[PDB]
This record gives C-alpha cells, sequence and structure tokens, in this order.
C-alpha cells in the first residue's frame, strides 16, 4: 500500500452520461482534467415553474 | 435547437413542415398566418408549435468541432 | 427518480388479480369490485350501462387515487338478482352495441370518397 | 488509448508520459475519444 | 343495423368528420379515450448510437426518433416484446431499422426520416415503414449535419400503447361536441350582456333544431347525437383508428367478462 486514493466520485444523488472529457496541462505544467457529464431532465411532480 | 417533431398539445406531426413553412415565407412571400394555414395547422397549438419555434441549430452548425 | 413504471398502468403486477369481488357490509345484496389496471374509460361506461338495468338499485364507480390505475365499482341489485349477472349483462350489452357501431361505421365508410 | 485535439481534425494516440501537445498544431487542448462499447437509449 | 348509427359528413386520408347517433355519453367518451391512448402502434423504443458528432445530444436525437410515425397497418400480427419468448427482441416482435448519415457537401446536410433503412425481416407484414406525408417526400426533419459531422445509429422499434408513451399515439386531436344549442343545459354560459351574441355559434348548430322560447325546459332528455372529428397521424388510417378503437374497447370489456368467467373456479 504505497499509494493514497484521491479519486473523484460521481455525485451521490445524480446520474447521467459522460458527455465530454478534457485533458490539458496547466500554466505551471500540471496535467489536469475536466469531465463534463450530461443528464437529460424531464419535468416531474414537484418541479418549479 | 431544432424544429420539434410533433406538437406538444395534440400530437400532430410538425417537423416535416418546417422547411416548407420557411419557403412559404420567402418564396411565395406570404405572412406567417397564411403560411401556417396552408400547412394544415388550424389548431393554434400546432400553429404556435411552428410560429413560436426558434431554429437555433443553424447557429450551432457554425462551429467547426 | 421515485416515478413508477409506465406499464404499471395496464400491466398486472405480481399476484394482482384483475377483478376483486368483495361482499359489501353496508347495504344488503350489495358488492364492491376492485378493477385493476383500468381507469375511467371502463368504469364510466360500465357504471352508465348498469343504470340501464331497471333491476339495479345502485351503481357507482370511483378512482381513489390518480397515482394508481385502478377503480372500485359498487353494485346493488334487487333480491333474487345476483349483481355479477348485472355486470355480465352490462358488459355483453356494451360489446353488442360496440359491434353494431363498428359494423355501421364500416358500412358507412365504404360509401365515401377521398 | 487515443485522443482528439480541439481546434483541429486530428487523431492522436499518445498514451501516458506524452499528453500535450498536438501533432502538427501547437495547442494543448486535448479531448478524449468516444467509447467503443455502445450505450442504448430508451427513445422516450 | 339495429343499435348506434354513424353518418360520415366528411372523409379523407387524415381526417374523418362523423355523427354518432343513439349512443350513451359514457360510450362516446370511452371511445374517445381509447382512440387517444389505448391503441397498439409501432414506434422506435430502442436506439443504439455508434458515432454521433452532430450538434444534437444522443438522447435528444433518440427522443426525436421515438416520435417518428412508423407504419402500423399489420401491427396486430406483430407481438409485444414483453410477450415474445425471445431474448431482448426478434423479428416476431420488433422491427429494426438503421440510420447512416454523414456531412458531404459544404452546405448543410439534412437528415430526414426517409434516411431510415429497414434492416430486420418484415416477412410479408406491412410494418415499420416511416410515414412520409411530406410533399417533397422527405418526411420528419431529424437532424442537420455540418461538413464533417457524422450520425450513425440503429433503431429497434417495438409495439407499444400510447398509454405508456405518447409516441405510440395513433391519433392527434379528436373533435368532440354534443348538443350545440345547450338544450340539455349542461353549461351555464358566462356573459356580460347578451349570452347569445357574445358566444360564437357552432357549425353543428346547422344539424339541430333551435329551442323555442315558448317551450319550457326538457328535463327528460339525454345526449344522443354526438359530433366527432377523428384525425390520424399516419401510422394507422382514420377509419382503422376508430375501428380498432372500438375493437380495443370491446376487447378489454371481453377481458373483464372472461375474468368473471374465470373467477368461478374453486
Ligand atoms: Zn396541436
Ligand atoms: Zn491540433
Ligand atoms: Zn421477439
Amino acid at each position: 500500500h504505497s499509494k493514497r486514493d484521491a479519486s473523484t466520485p460521481l455525485r451521490s444523488t445524480e446520474n447521467g452520461i459522460v458527455d465530454q472529457v478534457l485533458v490539458t496541462t496547466n500554466q505551471d505544467g500540471l496535467k489536469f482534467v475536466k469531465v463534463r457529464v450530461r443528464t437529460t431532465k424531464i419535468p416531474q411532480i414537484g418541479d418549479k415553474f | 435547437m431544432i424544429v420539434p417533431v410533433r406538437c406538444f398539445s395534440c400530437g400532430k406531426v410538425v417537423g416535416d413542415k418546417w422547411e416548407s413553412y420557411l419557403n412559404l415565407l420567402q418564396e411565395d412571400e406570404l405572412d406567417e398566418g397564411t403560411a401556417l394555414s396552408r400547412l394544415g395547422l388550424k389548431r393554434y397549438c400546432c400553429r404556435r408549435m411552428i410560429l413560436t419555434h426558434v431554429d437555433l441549430i443553424e447557429k450551432f452548425l457554425r462551429y467547426n468541432p | 427518480m421515485n416515478a413508477p413504471d409506465r406499464f404499471e398502468l395496464f400491466l398486472l403486477g405480481e399476484g394482482e388479480s384483475k377483478l376483486k369481488i368483495d361482499p359489501d357490509t353496508k347495504a344488503p345484496n350489495a358488492v364492491v369490485i376492485t378493477f385493476e389496471k383500468e381507469d375511467h374509460t371502463l368504469g364510466n361506461l360500465i357504471r352508465a350501462e348498469l343504470l340501464n338495468d331497471r333491476k339495479v338499485l345502485f351503481a357507482a364507480y370511483k378512482v381513489e387515487h390518480p397515482f394508481f390505475a385502478r377503480f372500485k365499482l359498487r353494485i346493488q341489485t334487487t333480491e333474487g338478482y345476483d349483481p355479477k349477472d348485472a355486470l355480465k349483462n352490462a358488459c355483453n350489452s356494451i360489446i353488442n352495441k360496440l359491434g353494431a357501431l363498428k359494423t355501421n361505421f364500416e358500412t358507412e365508410w365504404n360509401l365515401q370518397t377521398l | 488509448l487515443k485522443y482528439i485535439c480541439a481546434e483541429c481534425s486530428s487523431k492522436l494516440s499518445l498514451s501516458r508520459t506524452d499528453a500535450v501537445r498536438c501533432k502538427d498544431c501547437g495547442h494543448r487542448i486535448l479531448l478524449k475519444a468516444r467509447t467503443k462499447r455502445l450505450v442504448q437509449f430508451e427513445a422516450r | 343495423e339495429e343499435g348506434p348509427q354513424v353518418k360520415i359528413r366528411e372523409a379523407s386520408k387524415d381526417n374523418v368528420d362523423f355523427i354518432l347517433s343513439n349512443v350513451d355519453l359514457a360510450m362516446a367518451n370511452s371511445l374517445r379515450r381509447v382512440m387517444i391512448a389505448e391503441i397498439p402502434t409501432l414506434a422506435i423504443d430502442s436506439v443504439e448510437v455508434e458515432t454521433n458528432t452532430t450538434v444534437l445530444a444522443d438522447e435528444f436525437i433518440a427522443h426525436r426518433l421515438g416520435l417518428i410515425p412508423l407504419q402500423s397497418m399489420d401491427i396486430e400480427q406483430l407481438e409485444y416484446s414483453r410477450d415474445c419468448f425471445c431474448e431482448d427482441h426478434c423479428d416476431k416482435c420488433s422491427v429494426v431499422l438503421t440510420l447512416q448519415a454523414f456531412g458531404e457537401s459544404e452546405s448543410t446536410t439534412n437528415v430526414y426520416s426517409k434516411d431510415l433503412v429497414i434492416v430486420s425481416n418484415l416477412m410479408g407484414r406491412n410494418i415499420g415503414h416511416p410515414i412520409i406525408q411530406d410533399k417533397e417526400g422527405n418526411g420528419v426533419l431529424i437532424c442537420k449535419l455540418r461538413k464533417g459531422q457524422e450520425l450513425k445509429l440503429t433503431c429497434v422499434a417495438k409495439k407499444g400503447i400510447a398509454k405508456e408513451h405518447a409516441k405510440w399515439g395513433p391519433a392527434a386531436a379528436i373533435e368532440f361536441e354534443y348538443d350545440p344549442w345547450n338544450k340539455l343545459k349542461h353549461t351555464d354560459y358566462w356573459y356580460e350582456q347578451d349570452s347569445a351574441k357574445e358566444w360564437p355559434q357552432s357549425k353543428n348548430c346547422e344539424y339541430e333544431d333551435p329551442p323555442n322560447e315558448g317551450d319550457p325546459f326538457d328535463y327528460k332528455a339525454q345526449a344522443d347525437t354526438f359530433y366527432m372529428n377523428v384525425e390520424s397521424v399516419g401510422s394507422i388510417p382514420v377509419d382503422q383508428v376508430v375501428v380498432r378503437g372500438i375493437d380495443t374497447l370491446q376487447k378489454k370489456v371481453a377481458s373483464i367478462l372472461l375474468a368473471l368467467t374465470q373467477m368461478d373456479q374453486d
């Protein structure tokens, strides 16, 4: 066990489909990632209008 | 986005009438009322469905990705 | 999220029977029948057809909650007249009327153009 | 695995220990390619 | 015949304007309800997307495909996937049709419903074919591709009821009106001055006799004459819409009758 976990979990209450994944270095030369997840929401009982 | 396939209220197909509608506005030079009337959209819910719609996909296609 | 399946409106669940006939304790010679996976479409018609039977004292349907596709139908007939027979007569009458209506529409349709 | 650049129609296959940038471009904005395992959609 | 009567005032491929005579209100209403929802129809239920580089989202396009009117003529000799003894789906329950579109010209490449190609074996059944009431013969405008955009997917269409989803709706709007002169007085008209002048007169008024002021209110009269106009979408012809409506109502009544027949078991 030479590694600590630092994984990012999906929102506990939410769900959907991985829309797009972006991998890019930073200004200081740091490999960082932005993952956009898509979820289609349909008007349900209780939705505010 | 793009023209809705069918009317929300009743359920009449309207997606096949979009381009035609546009033609009726630019080719025959008609007003929106007569153009909507000629397409067989008598009920004002479908009439709304086409008249009220904004074709945003034409602006979406402007990007290269 | 917590929304029920759509087919639960017409597909019978596990163990759920179509009709649940129960002896009414209120008035004598009465009955309450639970119709599952059916709505006003059937209830209103059956109830309205039960009122045509002049040997039926009472007939009324109701949907206790719009969430669940089901309705209760209370029937009360005269003595010497089982309510199930009233229901059956009503149903058969409905079927006959619908058959005649279908036939008439079919004959009227063949006489049309465009 | 493989990736695809943002502002050009390329198809990089550079795995780890590579990343940025892009082949014949210059920009560092790299996107990930769509999965091969298909997903079904209940058309409703 | 002997029971209820029909009088087709107008008839077309899309609409049928008729009059129901000698019928109870509940039967007309129930027929309307059945025609609206409870009628079997074929529509896209499953969508498998391979490549989708278009603007529109996956489930967006999928939802658009779900609403596409497909041929449901011989739908009665098709089967529900829930009833078929196969795995997932087969040729006895579902109709599979593919869709392959790609941006070719510099101009916008339109993707219509005509681009859908039937893949599964129809084995002699008139089914699955997307209805095209379009004048140019294109059909429903599904999507729009740019220059290098590609849309590749497959559609598994299954038999379904409009009660489960409105995409399986065989009819659009059903016109319904009884007693145009309010002789039954089921409606207390709202007004500011004159009740008759403010409220527009119905067309169906031309098919009934106006009330006489010298005559009192007819309290023993019910509703016999009903003016209806059924409009189909294309999946099923109008005449067959109302006919299969009647047949469906009758059938689901017969199911209750059968249930009563079965409850006699010890
Ligand atoms: Zn409408
Ligand atoms: Zn590049
Ligand atoms: Zn099958």
